[PDB]
């Protein structure tokens, strides 16, 4: 199974670093050109440029030359992406995609889920978890994670075994400066008082682990 | 001794990008296995026209599989294999390019159907030629009866075809249990 | 340099409904067009490729085609699995530029949003604020209002909504809507309720609860 994981990504002060990773699962490493392309929030594809593990042949889109560097790691099949003087508008997904060099010149066939940096000069917060508790035949239960920052916090429930009717809300920007969202579930209105419901709250760049069981 | 090989592969369009990258990866797999030796190897392409993906002193030169055949791009086209033959022993097999006189002069053939062109390969006679038929058109017995003429005799030695082009992972596992 | 331009820059049609979309190049580029599919929060996975070939694995429902520098993504018979932002790359030259998408909605019948109320609580109230959040689950169309009073007061600028995006079976939105006070001004009033307007909805429904019984 084709598989490539993203790791390396969080908030970043201007004119700062950080190093992004790629590790790939599945297939011959050292055949393939591997890619990177970026996604600033909401907007288009920007391609930034490609390298080959073999020998590190290297071809960039020259907006990214001057401070984007790649490299990579054979030992362990992992890619990189140096990143450096970020600014505002650097804030984007970064994913790292594997290519077919056959045709034309290069069409993306294997994504990886993406990494979020944020480039700001805030600081990293948690999240609190509050208890968003059922009515006084559906009832529905949510878990509201306040005030943190930068993005994103990720949020399933019972460990990832109850994924029906489970609705987790866009983060949305408060004046305070920090993020906000919700994670509501709609159960059957019988089950409630009996069946226990926890979700569960990960931020990652403020490392903050949160499990919150409602009621 | 020493043993210059040539790998003249089929990129024609019957070929998908999977099974295409199939075969570079095999040629990737027989060099691998064989280098820390004597022999120095080419790769050409041929389907319309006739590319020689890396010659022997680009070999010699950089020795790994991977970096050698990244460049690499799918032909998607005919299949003259005749003149891919022809091309091979009169523009590869030179010393120009790398190629030892004192070396035994082998290629091998990789393609996935009945050749598109017509003529001979008289000029490539002193070319131990190794043909591999690959797959779902080399099915019936008159195509694969064809490959017979391109390769070296008996043919029973030297011609190889395959059900599937996973089945080169197995050729891969029977050269390495070969002398 | 290579301006690759998309239309429409989002659409909305029936289940079962042909779609097409287009993607014009800034200069020719051969039949090198690659197409792919970005699902909400995931990665674009490629389903184009040289123009009109269907990678192993895309549902013969799509089909690309066209040369030179007129393309189209041809979507016949829609799905309710469809909905996604559809992104058009060239691979004839670097460096490899992209379109700018298209977002394919699913029109579907009307639907009433479900209203709830939620009252703050006493966790964060033991921290000085108070978020009361209303929600509106599985409806259709996006567009819906939401009115906040607090003993017959519309609370105007101090509200947020959440929009979900369509649901990949379902077809329907949801939305959350907060409330964000001072736990001043919170327990200096009783009556809180939540006032939504749907086109779903034959009359304005409202749900609320009294500060100090919920
Ligand atoms: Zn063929």
């Amino acid at each position: 199974e084709v598989q490539l994981v993203e790791s390396g990504g969080g908030l970043v002060q201007p004119g700062g670093s950080l190093r992004l990773s790629c590790a790939a699962s599945g297939y011959s490493f050292t055949g393939h050109w591997m890619n990177w392309v970026r996604q600033a929030p909401g907007k288009g594809l920007e391609w930034v440029g490609m390298i080959h593990p073999s020998d590190s042949e290297t071809r960039y889109n020259q907006k990214f030359k001057d401070r984007f560097t790649i490299s990579v790691d054979k030992s362990k099949n992992t890619l990189y992406l140096q990143m450096n003087s970020l600014r505002a508008e650097d804030t984007a997904v970064y994913y790292c995609a594997r290519g077919i060099y056959f045709y034309g010149t290069t069409y993306f066939d294997y994504w990886g889920q993406g990494t979020l940096v944020t480039v700001s000069s805030a600081s990293t917060k948690g999240p609190s978890v509050f208890p968003l508790a059922p009515s006084s035949g559906t009832a529905a239960l949510g878990c509201l994670v306040k005030d943190y920052f930068p993005e994103p916090v990720t949020v399933s429930w019972n460990s990832g075994a109850l994924t029906s009717g489970v609705h987790t809300f866009p983060a949305v920007l408060q004046s305070s400066g920090l993020y906000s969202l919700s994670s509501v579930v709609t159960v059957p209105s019988s089950s409630l008082g009996t069946q226990t419901y926890i979700c569960n709250v990960n931020h990652k760049p403020s490392n903050t682990k949160v499990d919150k069981k409602v009621e | 001794g020493n043993v210059d090989l040539v790998f003249l592969f089929d990129g024609s369009m019957s070929l998908q990008p999977d099974e295409f990258q199939k075969i570079l990866d095999f040629m990737k797999d027989v060099m691998k296995k064989l280098s820390n030796t004597s022999y120095q190897f080419a790769a050409v392409q041929f389907s319309t026209s006739y590319k020689t993906e890396f010659d022997f002193s680009d070999y010699v030169k950089r020795k790994d599989p991977d970096a050698l055949l990244k460049h690499v791009k799918h032909m998607l086209l005919l299949t003259n294999t005749f003149g891919a033959i022809n091309y091979v022993a009169t523009e590869v097999f030179r010393e120009e390019l790398g190629a030892r006189p004192d070396a035994t002069k082998v290629l091998i053939i990789i393609t996935d159907g009945e050749a598109t062109d017509s003529g001979n390969i008289d000029a490539a006679k002193d070319i131990i030629r190794y043909i591999i038929g690959i797959g779902k058109h080399f099915q019936t017995k008159e195509s694969q009866e064809t490959l017979h003429k391109f390769a070296s005799k008996p043919a029973s030695e030297f011609v190889k075809i395959l059900d599937t082009f996973e089945k080169l992972k197995d050729l891969f596992t029977e050269l390495q249990k070969k002398i | 340099d290579i301006q690759m331009t998309q239309s429409p820059s989002s659409l909305s049609a029936s289940v079962g409904d042909r779609v097409t979309i287009t993607c014009r190049a800034s200069k020719t580029i051969s039949k090198y067009l690659a197409w792919y599919q970005q699902k909400p929060g995931k990665a674009p996975k490629l389903l184009i490729y040289s123009g009109s070939t269907l990678q192993s694995g895309v549902p013969s429902r799509f089909s690309g085609s066209g040369s030179g520098t007129d393309f189209t993504l041809t979507i016949s018979s829609l799905q309710p699995e469809d909905f996604a932002t559809y992104y058009c790359q060239q691979h004839n030259e670097y460096p490899l530029t992209f379109g700018q998408g298209t977002k394919v909605e699913i029109k579907r019948t009307v639907a009433a949003p479900s209203v709830f109320i939620f009252p703050p609580s006493d966790e964060q109230l033991k921290s000085g604020t108070a978020s009361v959040v209303c929600l509106l689950n599985n409806f259709y169309p996006r567009e819906a209002k939401v009115q906040w009073k607090v003993d017959n007061a519309l609370q105007s600028g101090n509200s947020q909504e959440s929009v979900t995006e369509q649901d990949s079976k379902d077809s329907t939105y949801s939305l959350s809507s907060t409330l964000t006070l001072s736990k001043a001004d919170y327990e200096k009033h009783k009556v809180y309720a939540c006032e939504v307007t749907h086109q779903g909805l034959s009359s304005p429904v409202t749900k609320s609860f009294n500060r100090g019984e919920c």
